[PDB]
């Protein structure tokens, strides 16, 4: 209703103040693309990007929250959300002390990468994919959960993104998780390795020079329906 | 090819 005296709220000093603006502001980007819009409209998204260089932690994760949201609209959105500068901050995040916060940028940027391949180049010159690999190892399932599917948006973009990501080393950690003890971390390590097997047979030559082969093809044996049928898929799609 | 948005 209010939206621009909530975006102003944004830069108050008082915390609780702040606070009942970001659980408003978020509330409304979790609303949908015309929820989102208004958000936009009201010029939100500068004043919220700036939070994610404050003082409270919680702060940070209420903002970032938001972003995630935000990032989940049309792509035309997602571009609002770079043009306001969310990348470097978003990547920046990807180091922070909290996991929590960690969950969430992860969350913002694998819904950045699920726009345009023009998106996808964005976050790539903003340089997410070293520390998003990284995460492909980094003790928390969830954490690790949040970075596969980012790294299976970017493995749908062009074949120069999908080389970036090979350079950036995301097959031998990818490959490693087809054998994961959570069943959602393989079927998203599967769904990222197909998307990589999609395309020129450079990238094909890189996933049998990873092992991704014979790691599928152990999957043809998993209890999981669903687990087998996109393993066959993914080696289907490599053929 | 496959894009997904991340929803909760």
């Amino acid at each position: 209703s209010e939206l621009p005296q909530m975006v102003q709220q944004l830069n108050s000093p008082d915390q609780q103040e702040l606070q009942s603006a970001l659980r408003k502001l978020s509330q409304i980007a979790s609303g949908g693309n015309e929820q989102i819009q208004k958000l936009i409209e009201a010029g939100a998204l500068s004043p919220l990007v700036k939070l994610l260089d404050d003082a409270s932690e919680e702060v940070i994760k209420e903002a970032v929250w938001a972003i995630a949201n935000i990032a989940s609209g049309n792509n035309e959105q997602i571009q609002k959300l770079i043009e306001a500068g969310a990348l470097s901050p978003l990547v920046k995040l990807l180091d922070d002390a909290s996991e929590e916060v960690i969950k969430e940028a992860v969350w913002a940027i694998a819904n950045i990468a699920s726009g345009n391949n023009e998106q996808i180049q964005k976050l790539i010159e903003a340089g997410a994919l070293s520390p998003l690999v990284k995460l492909l190892d980094d003790a928390s399932e969830e954490v690790i959960k949040e970075a596969v599917w980012a790294i299976a948006n970017i493995a749908s973009g062009n074949n120069e993104q999908i080389q970036k990501l090979i350079e950036a080393g995301a097959l031998s950690p990818l490959v490693k998780l087809l054998d994961d003890a959570s069943e959602e971390v393989i079927k998203e390590a599967v769904w990222a390795i197909a998307n990589i097997a999609s395309g020129n047979n450079e990238m094909k030559q890189k996933l049998e020079e990873a092992g991704a082969l014979p790691a599928l093809e152990k999957l043809q044996s998993h209890a999981n329906e669903e687990v087998q049928k996109n393993a066959q898929a993914a080696l289907e799609a490599f053929n | 090819k496959r894009k997904r948005k991340r929803k909760r």
